[PDB]
């Protein structure tokens, strides 16, 4: 479903930003430093670098007229992230869902409510239940005990690393040693998603009734928890080889194995 | 360089008939000329023969519905199916270097149709579209009706798929007509424009579905019925039959003629027609405007003669009345000795401008060389006209004042007459 | 006759509209602006610095 | 010598939707050109299709399979629709090809 | 081959009486034949009192001469089987008659003492003023014709071009015994005819019978010389006539065209046969080569549609024509223009190639029988002054390429106020505006 | 009927060049439109300045 | 217009088309409980953020 | 359909609404103000997010 997929790219990218700026409000030492270290990456841009950083730091370095333009940012994406999410949904009624068979539904529909109004509802309690009890009896779980101090520009802490739903892409970043090759394997771990309707090879839609597939994606969550560890490590003997395995296998598994057992489950099937 | 060349006519074992003729026209029309139509159809397939017509574009066994559309268009050629209750004529031009790739397709459509059900299903809405834009003819309509108060059977079939039938017919009846009429003792392969060995050889070792004459028409029984169609037009169409005279027939030139006599269409634009005795005794009646013609059809095994007339509905009666004492009249010996003269030349003359057209020139040969398996020289045809006593006008005439009348009209009959009025 | 040279040469295309466009607005603003600085000095003569600072300018 | 299909029914039965009582065909995700194929099947066929598929989600909805008994064996899976799906792709590239020209 | 048959297609002669009428013909070996006179009038010599006059004169054309009365005149045509038919347009009139090459001779004397000699019986113009009257109710119900009446109405509003050829209901109740009588005085006149035949005549035997009948001659230069019409000023415009009870909505739209003498409209003739014309009851369905077929097709955008190129002496309308449902007017308006706009930007040699067969298909068919070989000769000479033979169509359609056909009708199409003609339930259809910007930008 | 429809007189309305019914308007069609559409592209570098 | 207003008002008859005539598979899994969750959990942080943004 | 601005989910939107909307003939100058409180109001919103930063 293209459309609905690529605008969910888009929520998704819209997402992040809104999170990374959102995590500078603080000002603690993670807030400042990881603005630090992220802006500081694309003063490598050939050319344009430079200049680029500097708008966006509204100075020399990240400031206070960073942290004013980062709230209005914060502030102002989450409604362009509602807006979007209505198109998201606008584009998906063109086709309406897609079901776990992979075939079409049309035989057997049934209305929204009360089937999925309640299934949801309770989807919603199900979930919310491990929120609330992490945020009620493991509050800082989570967070880093360096944004409990306030941020301080001569004073870099020993390892800036991101909240743990970036950390996969930070590992992704530090692979590549060289500030450009990093920067465009960072971009790229997350606009990989905007090739993924083109790399579909296999008759059937789902992976449902494709077991080669559903090992190799199996091996890709896993290969993400990997990453997303290596990102929590300092960079060093072993986690750096690690990470260029995982990394490298990341976009492997993406552009060249998915397409290619596709194919041969094709094959396999007598197609 | 080009001259004089003859019209040659093969027959192989198979009783395949070739007709041909090199005028070295720039254009070449190939055809292929077979025994089947509404005629065979039975009251279990009805239409089918129609729906056949229609499905010359669909898939074959060598081209696709779509090569055979492009590839035709390619070389700017055309390809038509044209039919009557007895005959279906499936023909193509283009430009003589073509005719070898129009060739195909044709060969394809009228010997290896496939049918494919999706296709044939497709198409059948069609019927319906078709059968609207010819029924803007009044004219059609009580044809129609005509050969159903005519007949009772082969004949009586109407020329467009009855609406019932819409939908209905299958794949299986295509292929069964199919099989069952176009078989090499029942088709001719015309072609103007070429060469006769060339359009010989292709007949040959290319034309498989064969042998024999399949499924044989019943005898056309005559009903001598009336139809008629309470439709409130303000014109009247109305038409009143006899059984007339067969194809081939000594009988036929008697009425050719005394169609001629009694006036078979205008020769001036908006012009009177005086040399139309029919014409002429109607306009005499009537006041209003109007039009009477002389009606005469020769099928296989039988025929139809009479008149047809239109009229405002309030002024039918005095028409047909006027229509029919002008054929009374006629079958006194109302028949001058001048008036057979007359009418014997506007009949060569109709005869020999009607194959100036190279559709009409194909359709002539191809005739002969379907229902007979020779070319009757213009000469011997003029022979035959001409041959035709003042006697034998007045009895043609008589056939009918005599013979049982089926009548078909249609429009607001409010005032139109009955065939037992007249 | 230069509208007819100006119709077939520029504005008929729609690509060579917009590099007409381009290239005028590239053009248009060079003389505007030198145009309309002109214009406000010369309403201000000796107000602006521009006109007094010689008188201090002299290291 | 059978590898081939040693590894062909292998998969076929790894794949696992003859447990719901489904033909390979009746997986295909529906493109183009299935599309058109479906539109061409026979009514008895096309019903059955629909018969098996809507079976299959009321299963899948229901998070069970049929008994073993019911699944569908790997030499009794009928390919009733590769047929017309070959036809609808041979006329498309000759189009493709022919628009080409 | 092809090229050889149109080398051995018979010559046409023409050779010019003193009077200045010119006669022509192609002789074949047919024992009929057709001959008649093609003359340089019709309704754009008309003036706004006599413009309908022409057409009138066309009613009584056949109603009999001073020679040999009504009656008398029709017997001797019919009882000899021969056809005599005619017509009158904007810029052109013909008389012809079918009949054997052994009455080639008789015939010429019927014809020129038809155009020469017209009764014009006082008791027969009273008869034949109804009957006009009733013909013009009749055609009003022509949707087609209304259309492009309307669109010349338009088109070349302001002008002589600009009226119908029946005229108007004030005219044909008012025109007079004189005016036709005048009229005929008038336009009917040696140089602005021609004596075409064609079918199994001598042309000697048809020119000896020429002199005969077509004696009148000239005295003064005026007689002999054939008045330039003033020209007619082309406007992008439109005329909407609505009426939402009428069951299809027809629409015309043309831009101006280049007049019999460019070598253009060879050309723009290709450029139609690419776009071509539709209608539903084509087999060729959605297979269709010609791409708005396979639209109107595909999306049921129209019950059908035409191309045209409808020359004159100094213009002419290159456009199209199309019917279609109130709700699809919009959609197929939409498709038609894309079409023209492919035409100036992105033609391709396979579509000319193809374009150029079914032209030669076109050029070659309009010659099937004599009545359209001497329709081609009696027109040619009129607005060529020569015959153009199929070897020359085809050498000048054979040279368009795929290159010639976009300058041609880019120079033709492309940004041009265009006149637009619609009649029925129009409502979908809308804005000068709208179209006007449908003209450039493919 | 249509026959006596005929189209009002513009000359209220007529650009001075195609004024005369008699003239062809074609020889200054590209004046009409070169004039109206550098108004249009003025107002754009306008804008786009 | 039409009998229920749940399908003729301009704004129910969007809210009726996608929350609740809506056509859905019969057998769509947990797995598509991530998109209202989603919805909800973006209502939520608004609401919250602008509670924080207050202070 | 045959263009994409009816087809398309969301062009078929910016087409009902800013350019196939059908709109009365004879609509003044006072029905200038809608489309100018949407420019004020898209303006205001950039203005105030410009000033937001600072
Ligand atoms: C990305 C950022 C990285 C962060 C860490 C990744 C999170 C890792 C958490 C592990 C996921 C827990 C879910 C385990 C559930 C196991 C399970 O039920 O699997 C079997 C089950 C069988 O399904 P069917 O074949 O249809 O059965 C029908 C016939 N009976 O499979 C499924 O439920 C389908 C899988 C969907 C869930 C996948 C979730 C993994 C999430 C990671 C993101 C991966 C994508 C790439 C993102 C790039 C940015
Ligand atoms: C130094 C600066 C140089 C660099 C600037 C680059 C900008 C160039 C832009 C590309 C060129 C534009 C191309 C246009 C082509 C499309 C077109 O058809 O013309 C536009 C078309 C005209 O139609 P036709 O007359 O029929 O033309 C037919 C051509 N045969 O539509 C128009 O009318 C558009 C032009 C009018 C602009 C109106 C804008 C009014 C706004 C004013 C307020 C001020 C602006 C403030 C901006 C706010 C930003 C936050
Ligand atoms: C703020 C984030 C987002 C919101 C609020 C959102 C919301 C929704 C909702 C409510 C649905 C319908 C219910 C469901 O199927 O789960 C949906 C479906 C879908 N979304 Fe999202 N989504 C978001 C992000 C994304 C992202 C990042 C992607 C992928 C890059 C995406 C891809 C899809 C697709 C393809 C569907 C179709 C589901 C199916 O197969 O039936 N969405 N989304
Ligand atoms: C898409 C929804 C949003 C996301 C993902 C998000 C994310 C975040 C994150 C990651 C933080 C830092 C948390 C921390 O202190 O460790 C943050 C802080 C903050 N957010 Fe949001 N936020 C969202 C929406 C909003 C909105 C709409 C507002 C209000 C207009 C807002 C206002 C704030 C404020 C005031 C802070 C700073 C105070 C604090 O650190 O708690 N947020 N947000
Ligand atoms: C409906 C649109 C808006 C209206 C009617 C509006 C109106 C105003 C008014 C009346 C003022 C005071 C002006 C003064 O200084 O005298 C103001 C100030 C301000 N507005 Fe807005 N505003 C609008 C939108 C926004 C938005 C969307 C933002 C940015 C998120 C914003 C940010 C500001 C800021 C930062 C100030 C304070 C600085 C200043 O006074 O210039 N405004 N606005
Ligand atoms: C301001 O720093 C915010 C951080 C954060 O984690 O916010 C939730 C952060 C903290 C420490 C170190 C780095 C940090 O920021 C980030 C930002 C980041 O952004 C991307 C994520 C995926 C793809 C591309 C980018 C980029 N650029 N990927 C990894 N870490």
């Amino acid at each position: 479903y293209k459309e609905t997929w690529n605008t969910g790219v888009i929520l998704l990218l819209t997402l992040m930003a809104t999170a990374f700026v959102g995590y500078v409000l603080p000002w603690g030492q993670m807030s400042f430093w990881g603005a630090t270290v992220i802006t500081n990456l694309f003063s490598a841009i050939p050319y344009i670098g430079h200049t680029l950083v500097e708008w966006a730091w509204g100075g020399f370095s990240v400031d206070n007229p960073t942290l004013t333009r980062f709230f209005a940012l914060h502030f102002l994406l989450p409604f362009a992230i509602a807006g979007i999410t209505i198109i998201h949904l606008t584009f998906l009624h063109e086709s309406g869902s897609n079901n776990p068979l992979g075939i079409s539904s049309d035989s057997d529909k049934i209305p929204f409510h009360p089937y999925y109004s309640f299934k949801d509802i309770l989807g919603l309690t199900l979930m919310l239940t491990p929120f609330l009890t992490l945020a009620l009896f493991s509050p800082n779980l989570l967070g880093d005990p360096e944004n409990f101090t306030p941020a301080n520009p001569l004073v870099t802490p020993p390892h800036i690393k991101p909240e743990w739903y970036f950390l996969f892409a930070y590992a992704i970043l530090r692979s590549i040693p060289n500030k450009l090759g990093g920067v465009l394997a960072l971009a790229a771990s997350v606009l990989i998603l905007f090739l993924i309707p083109f790399l579909h090879k296999s008759k059937q839609r789902t992976m449902t009734f494709r077991p080669l597939s559903q090992t190799l994606f199996w091996l890709l969550v896993a290969n993400l928890l990997i990453l997303t560890w290596i990102g929590s490590q300092p960079v060093e003997h072993p986690f750096i080889i690690i990470g260029q395995m995982a990394s490298l296998s990341y976009f492997t598994i993406l552009l060249i194995l998915f397409p290619t057992i596709g194919t041969l489950e094709n094959k396999m099937l007598n197609y | 360089c080009p001259g004089a060349e003859d019209l040659e006519i093969t027959k192989l074992p198979n009783g395949l008939i070739i007709a041909s003729l090199e005028n070295f026209s720039p254009a070449s029309r190939i055809g292929v000329f077979i025994k089947a139509g509404s005629r065979y159809e039975t009251t279990a397939n009805l239409g089918t023969a129609h729906l056949l017509r229609l499905a010359s574009p669909l898939t074959t066994k060598g081209a696709s519905s779509f090569r055979i559309t492009r590839g035709i268009e390619a070389v700017g050629g055309s390809l038509s199916v044209y039919s009557t209750r007895e005959k279906m004529t499936y023909c193509v031009e283009c430009l003589r270097d073509h005719v070898d790739t129009v060739m195909e397709y044709l060969l394809n459509v009228t010997t290896a149709p496939e049918f494919r059900p999706w296709e044939v299903t497709d198409l059948q809405p069609q019927l319906k579209v078709d059968k609207a834009v010819a029924f803007q003819s009044p004219q059609v309509g009580v044809l129609e009706n005509l050969h159903a108060a005519a007949y009772k059977t082969a004949l009586a079939n109407p020329l467009y798929c009855p609406d019932y039938r819409i939908g209905k017919i299958t794949s299986e009846q295509l292929h069964h007509f199919v099989q069952n009429n176009f078989t090499s003792a029942r088709m001719a392969l015309v072609g103007i424009g070429v060469k006769h060995s060339d359009l010989k050889q292709v007949a040959e070792q290319f034309l498989n579905i064969r042998s024999g004459a399949g499924t044989s028409s019943a005898k056309a029984t005559y009903w001598g019925g009336e139809i008629r169609e309470q439709n409130g037009h303000s014109l009247v169409h109305a038409a009143v039959v006899t059984e007339g005279a067969a194809v081939g027939s000594a009988e036929a030139n008697a009425f050719s003629v005394l169609q001629h006599v009694l006036g078979a269409g205008p020769l001036i634009k908006r012009g009177s027609s005086v040399t139309s005795k029919l014409y002429q005794g109607v306009a005499k009646a009537t006041t209003q405007p109007f039009d009477a013609s002389a009606f005469n059809v020769n099928y296989s095994d039988s025929g139809l003669f009479g008149f047809y007339t239109i009229s405002q509905a309030a002024h039918a009666g005095e028409v047909i009345r006027a229509a029919m004492n002008q054929l009374k009249a006629a079958a006194q010996g109302g028949v001058t000795e001048e008036d057979v003269t007359k009418a014997k030349n506007q009949l060569k003359a109709t005869y020999l401008m009607s194959v100036e057209t190279a559709q009409g020139l194909l359709n002539e040969i191809g005739s002969e060389a379907l229902l007979s398996g020779t070319h009757t020289a213009p000469s011997v045809v003029a022979q035959k006209i001409d041959s035709v006593t003042s006697a034998d006008v007045v009895n043609a005439a008589k056939k009918f004042v005599s013979g049982k009348k089926s009548m078909a009209a249609s429009g607001d009959l409010g005032s139109t007459p009955f065939l037992d009025e007249l | 006759a230069l509208l007819r040279q100006a119709y077939s040469a520029l504005f008929r295309r729609t690509s060579t509209f917009a590099l007409t466009v381009v290239l005028g607005a590239v053009l248009f603003e060079r003389a505007f602006d030198q145009g309309a600085d002109a214009i406000f000095e010369h309403l201000n003569e000796g107000k602006l610095w521009k006109h007094i600072k010689h008188k201090y300018e002299a290291s | 010598g059978r590898l081939m299909d040693r590894i062909r029914k292998w998969y076929y039965n790894a794949a696992g939707f003859n447990k719901y009582g489904l033909m390979r065909d009746d997986t295909l995700y529906e493109d183009d050109d299935v599309k058109e194929a479906l539109k061409r099947l026979p009514e008895d066929l096309y019903n059955e299709r629909m018969f098996r598929i809507k079976r299959a989600l009321d299963l899948s909805l229901k998070h069970r399979i049929l008994p073993k008994e019911q699944w569908v064996k790997y030499e009794e899976d009928k390919p009733y629709l590769e047929p017309y799906l070959k036809e609808v792709i041979r006329e498309r590239l000759e189009r493709e090809a022919w628009n080409k020209k | 081959t092809y090229a050889q048959t149109l080398q051995n297609i018979p010559e046409t002669n023409v050779t010019t009486l003193d009077n200045g009428l010119r006669v022509a013909s192609e002789e074949s070996s047919q024992p009929t034949c057709t001959v008649g006179v093609w003359i340089g009038a019709g309704s754009r010599y008309e003036n706004e009192k006599n413009n309908g006059a022409g057409y009138f004169v066309e009613h009584l054309a056949f109603k009999g001469t001073k020679k040999r009365p009504c009656a008398a005149f029709e017997k001797e045509v019919e009882s000899m089987g021969a056809h005599f038919n005619g017509y009158t347009s904007r810029e052109q009139t013909a008389f012809y008659i079918k009949a054997l090459s052994k009455d080639m001779p008789k015939v010429v004397e019927l014809l020129a003492d038809v155009v020469q000699n017209c009764a014009l019986e006082e008791s027969q113009i009273e008869k034949e003023r109804g009957v006009i009257l009733q013909e013009l109710k009749e055609m009003d119900n022509d949707m087609t014709n209304v259309t492009f009446d309307y669109l010349h109405a338009t088109a070349f509003q302001g002008t002589a071009l600009a009226r119908t050829v029946e005229g108007t209901t004030e005219n044909i109740k008012h025109l007079t015994r004189a005016d036709l009588a005048s009229y005929i005085d008038t336009h009917f006149k040696a140089p602005r005819m021609v004596l075409a035949a064609a079918g199994g005549i001598s042309h000697k035997e048809l020119v000896d019978a020429a002199r005969q009948h077509f004696s009148g001659v000239s005295f003064t230069y005026k007689e002999d010389a054939v008045p330039i019409l003033p020209r007619c000023r082309f406007t992008g415009s439109e005329i909407r006539a609505r009426d939402d009870a009428l069951p299809v909505a027809h629409v015309a739209l043309a831009v101006e065209g280049p007049g019999w003498a460019d070598p253009d409209n060879v050309v723009l003739h290709v450029a139609n046969a690419i776009i071509g014309r539709y209608d539903r009851t084509f087999g060729g369905g959605k297979h269709l080569s010609s791409r708005l077929a396979a639209l109107a097709v595909e999306h049921k955008l129209c019950h059908s549609f035409q191309t045209f190129n409808t020359s004159y002496s100094d213009t002419g309308l290159f456009g199209f024509h199309f019917v279609a449902d109130p709700l699809s007017i919009d959609d197929m308006m939409f498709c038609a223009q894309g079409e023209w706009m492919r035409l100036c930007t992105s033609t391709t040699e396979s579509e000319v190639k193809r374009a150029k067969n079914h032209l030669r298909s076109a050029m070659v068919a309009q010659l099937d029988g004599t009545t359209p070989v001497c329709e081609t000769i009696g027109s040619h000479l009129l607005n060529y002054g020569r015959r153009i033979s199929l070897e020359e169509w085809d050498s000048r359609i054979s040279a368009v390429d795929a290159r010639m056909v976009r300058d041609v009708c880019s120079k033709y199409i492309y940004d041009k106020c265009p006149a637009l003609a619609a009649v029925g339930p129009i409502e979908q259809l809308l804005d000068y505006n709208r179209i006007r910007s449908g003209m450039y930008w493919i | 009927v249509h026959n006596d429809v005929t189209v009002p007189d513009f000359s209220a309305y007529r650009r001075e060049d195609v004024m005369d019914a008699t003239t062809s308007s074609q020889t200054s069609s590209e004046d009409r439109k070169g004039f109206s559409y550098l108004v249009t592209a003025t107002a754009c570098v306008a804008t786009a300045y | 217009m039409a009998p229920n207003i749940r399908k003729s008002h301009p704004l129910l008859k969007m809210i009726n088309n996608s929350l609740i005539d809506l056509p859905a598979p019969s057998n769509i899994s947990a797995w598509w409980n991530f998109g209202s969750l989603l919805a909800v959990c973006l209502m939520t942080q608004i609401l919250t953020g602008l509670l924080l943004a207050m202070h």
